[PDB]
């Protein structure tokens, strides 16, 4: 929002230079992002009359501008003519763009100074008058030679641009604006005139206006002004108008832009004898109903789309484009004047879809204050007199009811205080409202503040706490902590404590904490799934890149090592703990999986100068993954297996309590290839399953006295069989006193020697050599049946 | 090529049952675990934790802890003195006692020091010249016993499970006044009685009490105005309670077959 | 781009009690702000407008480069946002049943 400060001082003054206006106002609520000096970069600009030209082969001009003789200056533009009042860059002067005015000859000729369009100083084509735009600038009425041209434009002049909150609509006003910085430097503020000089007629005989409706147009009035003349606006209305970025165009249109600017109610002007009838009704349009807007554009309408109409016939969408007849015009003599209040959502979503937003538009959007409708249309009526020689009729037309333009809210300065850490009095608090111009009664030690309807944000008590706060100020509010009287010692939950401890182990060997994107394309949404399951797309995706929630974390790990190998960093090590996603199908909330999972390629151990140099492999990978077993306490066991992106000969299926959780294996050799990696392991677990194993507290087993007896056997196997297999049968007849076994050495036609280390130890009872060749033999007796030679 | 890559697929087959290339973990000590549990209790009800010298004056030893230059804690032969006022501390009071002298008679003060400490005494399986001692001291403005209570019941459930109920029975030191004896219920028998608990199902874990008058005036503190409470433990004996630790010396001899059975996480259980 | 991503991260919290005051959010960021950018932080509160909130702030942290000079850190105000913050919103409380 654009305040001109010059135009405030209508209203207000706070007795301060601009600055200081800006730096207070941003320190109480409203940020002020920027200040636009319009008399930048400008010197020596006046107004000239323009005597007589001659155009016997230039325009040479012959112009008063205030001193004892006329200068002769030469003009190339098309519109420049005697009679004229303009602007005059005097020799000696500068203007935007460091232009330079030079004494001169044109064509063998004087040129004393140069006369200017608005772009010239510094105004944007967007915003400079159709008259205009393609040559000088001309003032609509006379003004005395010599005068400062900036002073005279109404553009010696410096405006705030506000960056509001949704909160604070009363400040997309002139009139809402000086009411906060009459509160804020505590001075008088002045609404301008309103009062018309009426005629006999009244508009209650031109017109009716009935709403169909009412859910929808809270309320809706018109006045009438007949026998205006459509002509320039005066230079203070054009130069306020292109100060806050509208584009003037005559005095009826600029009228309506201007108490838009001047009060916050959008207002529309219809051509009265050409509405095409005397009735105004405002409605739902119907399903595939048309019009044709101002615009020559056809809109098909929806029935979320309010029109107004006369009877057969929609006129304008109500609160967002005027239609193609009932518009004012050059032509235009008589006029009525809408006041209307539309429903916020409607037109939020009307402009939206037909990308018809505008300035007006958005006050409907924001909320309109019922306290300035009528008195807009009677601000508008009145300027329609003064500027557009128009007459005013009595009265109004008008369909619905406002409300009450204030209401009443109780509050308590213990309230006050308590919400806020204060101590001030009724006094002080009651002297705030009043400040911002509540009128504030105090009846025992309770306000009743009579919040006024163009402060439509405040409707309950906490609302008038801010006011309080930011008011008195927000750097005054005093530093304490809550003391809580329930006590409760704050300590991570179980799960989250142990995460962290993992973490910590998983950092202590080398891995590196990745996060990765939660989406991934549609394509690779399944990748390395195990169960088959609803994959969880957007409706509306950004990226073909993260299109689909993530059945798994490998697709971007592996990315990542992609993206790092390609970066010529080979030694990759991550890991990550997050959120894999499942469809339980339509309308429901998926399951949200928390998995572990990690990717490692490179050396896991480097000297090179020692000749050092160890390649991660699958075992390194596997030792990764009993890392994190061991820590947490937890049993995992381990089956050759079959997935996916993975190397069939290299892959494992990782098991938790006869229940699968993960694997991990090689990635395939084609996929590798594919993202030009070398040996490369990932791999994935349930991070939710390991972590319902409750695991309780450490089991200590005491410390032997005496020494324990190893034995290592030999086997021969179906070379085929797993090792896993001899560990269980072994451990399943070991008993008591089996304390480890280690599988030390393999060989591989047709069978495999496993050599395998056991552990016999007794820390409780007397071990002895007859109880453990009594379970030596039993051991190798159960190897023997289920298939084993040695 | 799908011959030949696919036949390098065949010659690439592992037994992925084989043992990993362990990535070893060393272990946290079980001294130092049940120092740190107790350290994040107490953290997170807003304490700080205080350390202090090992070597200490008989003033802070004893003096200030309300022993007076007779009193036969004072003994030559039960503590470690390496001079007439110079000794090994026997407690991680001298801690607490300089600390709150330091504060000049404002509260509040909400410490725990962990430490080793040291008694002049012969060692076997229960007993320890060196062993360790967590004491705490709140000093503020209506500490009541009752908040020393709750302290404690937060203290037993941390240590040993969230169903511990505590037990209180009257007893005597000389730096608190009352003073309490307290014992958790039995972790392992609900509270039928066992061998652990000595089959009473209750097992003695800390003393404590309410900070004695004089105590707190030697250290400036004014005693109409500030009350006090403070506790003691020692993680030697919670944790041979807790695991069935034999040998309190097993602590301090570094037998790895002791030391890496303390690797992993523990929880709540169920 | 280089300072927006479609996933990113935050930490959010919330108090409710009893004679909970402002006063009580304003120590309680002081301490957010010392424990990310050092013990001599500042703040600076700010009015704003959330609509879970009410009053509601806009938190700076005094710049922890140049002390209150001005530097490229701090766009040469001295005063870095790091937080928005205020009081729940009755209605928010009441929908949720306190
Ligand atoms: O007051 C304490 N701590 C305290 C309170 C009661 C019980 C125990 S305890 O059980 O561990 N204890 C250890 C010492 N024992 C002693 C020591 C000397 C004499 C008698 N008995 C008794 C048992 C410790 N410290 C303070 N620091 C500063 C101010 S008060
Ligand atoms: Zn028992
Ligand atoms: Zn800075």
């Amino acid at each position: 929002m654009l305040i001109s400060n010059e135009w405030l001082k209508d209203y207000v003054d706070a007795g301060v230079k601009v600055e200081d206006l800006a730096e207070r106002i941003t320190r109480t609520g409203i940020e002020v992002d920027n200040m636009i000096d319009y008399s930048k970069d400008i010197k020596n600009l006046v107004v000239g009359y323009i005597q007589s030209k001659e155009k016997g082969s230039g325009n040479i001009c012959q112009v008063d501008i205030g001193e004892e003789e006329p200068v002769q200056i030469v003009c190339g533009a098309p519109n420049v003519d005697a009679g004229q009042h303009v602007i005059v860059a005097k020799v000696g002067g500068r203007l935007p763009g460091g232009i330079k005015i030079k004494r001169a000859k044109l064509r063998g000729e004087r040129s004393e100074g140069m006369i200017c369009s608005l772009q010239e100083i510094g105004i944007s084509s967007n915003v400079v008058p159709k008259a205009y735009e393609n040559g000088i600038f001309v003032f609509p009425t006379e003004v005395e030679p010599g005068t400062d041209a900036l002073t005279a434009l109404y553009l010696n002049d410096q405006v705030m641009e506000f960056d509001l909150t949704p909160n604070r609509a009363d400040a997309l006003s002139m009139v809402g604006t000086a009411y906060e910085v009459a509160a804020l430097y505590q001075t008088e503020m002045t609404k301008p005139e309103t009062q018309s000089n009426e005629t006999s007629e009244s508009a209650t005989n031109e017109l009716s206006v009935t709403i169909d409706n009412p859910e929808k147009v809270p309320y809706y009035s018109a006045r009438v002004v007949k026998n205006v003349s459509i002509e320039p606006s005066p230079i203070w209305v054009q130069a306020r108008l292109i100060k806050a970025g509208i584009r003037p165009i005559n005095n009826v249109v600029d009228i309506s832009n201007y108490v838009l600017l001047e009060y916050g109610q959008p207002l529309h002007m219809f051509d009265q004898d050409h509405i095409g009838s005397k009735e105004i009704v405002v409605r739902q349009a119907k399903d595939e109903e048309t019009m044709t807007t101002l615009d020559n554009n056809e809109r098909k309408l929806v029935d979320t789309d309010i029109v107004i109409s006369n009877g057969q016939e929609p006129i304008a969408l109500a609160g967002v484009m005027g239609g193609d007849f009932s518009e004012v015009t050059e032509q235009t003599t008589n006029v009525v004047i809408e006041g209307a209040i539309f429903d916020p959502v409607s037109i939020r979503h009307t402009s939206r879809r037909l990308n018809l937003r505008s300035e007006a538009s958005s006050r409907f959007e924001k909320g309109i204050a019922t306290e300035f409708v009528d008195e807009a249309v009677d601000r508008a009526c009145y300027l329609l007199q003064e500027l557009a020689s128009g007459e005013v009729l009595q009265d109004r037309v008008s369909s619905g009811d406002l409300g009450s333009f204030v209401t009443p809210i109780d509050i308590t300065a213990e309230k006050v205080n308590k919400t806020i850490g204060f101590n001030l009095s009724n006094d002080e608090i009651q002297s705030i409202f009043r400040q911002l111009g509540f009128e504030t009664t105090l009846k025992g030690e309770t306000l009743t503040v009579n919040v006024p309807s163009r402060r439509k944000d405040i409707t309950i008590k906490e609302d008038l706490i801010e006011e309080v706060a930011r008011i008195y100020g927000y750097d005054e509010i005093p530093s304490s902590l809550p003391v809580f009287g329930e006590v409760t010692s704050g300590e991570l939950t179980d799960r989250q404590h142990k995460t962290r401890t993992l973490k910590e182990t998983l950092e202590g060997a080398g891995l590196n904490q990745a996060i990765t994107y939660s989406l991934v394309s549609k394509d690779h949404a399944k990748d390395f799934a195990l169960q088959e399951r609803p994959t969880i797309s957007l409706l509306m995706p950004m990226s073909e890149a993260h299109a689909t929630l993530r059945q798994s974390l490998l697709p971007h790990l592996i990315e990542a090592t992609a993206y790092n190998v390609a970066r010529k960093n080979k030694d990759v090590r991550l890991y990550e703990i997050g959120r894999v996603f499942f469809g339980n199908g339509e309308g429901e909330l998926p399951d949200e999986v928390e998995y572990l999972s990690g990717i490692l390629t490179g050396e896991y151990v480097v000297n090179a100068w020692q000749g050092k140099k160890e390649e991660i492999d699958f075992f390194i990978a596997k030792g990764v993954v009993d890392r994190v077993a061991e820590k947490l306490n937890l049993e995992f066991s381990y089956k050759a297996g079959k997935i996916e992106g993975l190397h069939p000969g290299r892959t494992a299926i990782v098991s938790l309590e006869g229940q699968d959780i993960g694997f991990i294996g090689e990635l395939h050799p084609q996929v590798a290839a594919d993202n030009d990696l070398k040996r490369t392991y990932v791999f994935e677990l349930n991070y939710d399953a390991m972590m319902q194993v409750a695991v309780g507290y450490i089991n200590y087993e005491q410390i032997p006295k005496f020494p324990g007896v190893t034995r290592d056997i030999a086997l021969e196997v179906n070379h085929d069989v797993p090792s896993s297999e001899l560990k269980q049968i072994i451990h399943n007849n070991g008993e008591d006193i089996l304390q480890s076994t280690l599988v030390f050495d393999v060989y591989e036609k047709g069978k495999k020697s496993v050599a395998i280390r056991l552990n016999y130890l007794d820390t409780e009872d007397t071990l002895t050599d007859e109880r453990v060749s009594k379970i030596h033999d039993k051991i190798l007796e159960a190897l023997q049946a289920e298939g084993a030679t040695i | 090529l799908m011959e030949k890559l696919n036949q390098q697929l065949a010659e690439e087959t592992i037994d992925v049952t084989l043992p990993s290339r362990q990535i070893s973990i060393g272990s946290k000590h079980p001294l130092t675990r049940t120092v740190e549990e107790i350290e994040d209790l107490f953290l997170g009800l807003g304490y700080e934790i205080v350390d202090g010298y090992e070597v200490e004056q008989d003033y802070y030893n004893f003096e200030a802890l309300n022993l007076p230059k007779s009193h036969p804690a004072r003994d030559m032969q039960d503590s470690f003195y390496i001079t007439d006022e110079i000794l090994m501390r026997t407690h991680t009071s001298p801690v607490q006692a300089r600390t709150m002298e330091k504060r000049n008679g404002q509260g509040p003060v909400k410490i725990i020091c962990p430490g080793k400490v040291y008694r002049r005494d012969s060692d076997d399986a229960t007993h320890s010249h060196q062993f360790t001692q967590i004491e705490g001291l709140v000093v503020d403005k209506n500490i009541k016993m009752s908040d020393l209570k709750g302290t404690l019941e937060l203290v037993a459930k941390k240590l040993f499970g969230a169903d511990r109920e505590i037990r209180l029975r009257p007893s005597y030191f000389p730096f608190t006044e009352p003073s309490v004896e307290v014992d958790v219920s039995c972790f392992k028998c609900k509270g039928k009685g066992c061998n652990v608990c000595k089959h009473t199902g209750w097992i003695e874990i800390l003393g404590a009490g309410m900070v004695h008058p004089n105590v707190l005036e030697m250290a400036g503190f004014d005693s109409n105005e500030y009350s006090g409470f403070a506790f003691g433990m020692g993680p030697d004996r919670i944790a041979m309670l807790k695991y069935g630790i034999e040998d309190i010396r097993y602590f301090y001899t570094n037998d790895v077959r002791f030391l890496e059975q303390f690797k992993a996480v523990e929880d709540r259980g169920e």
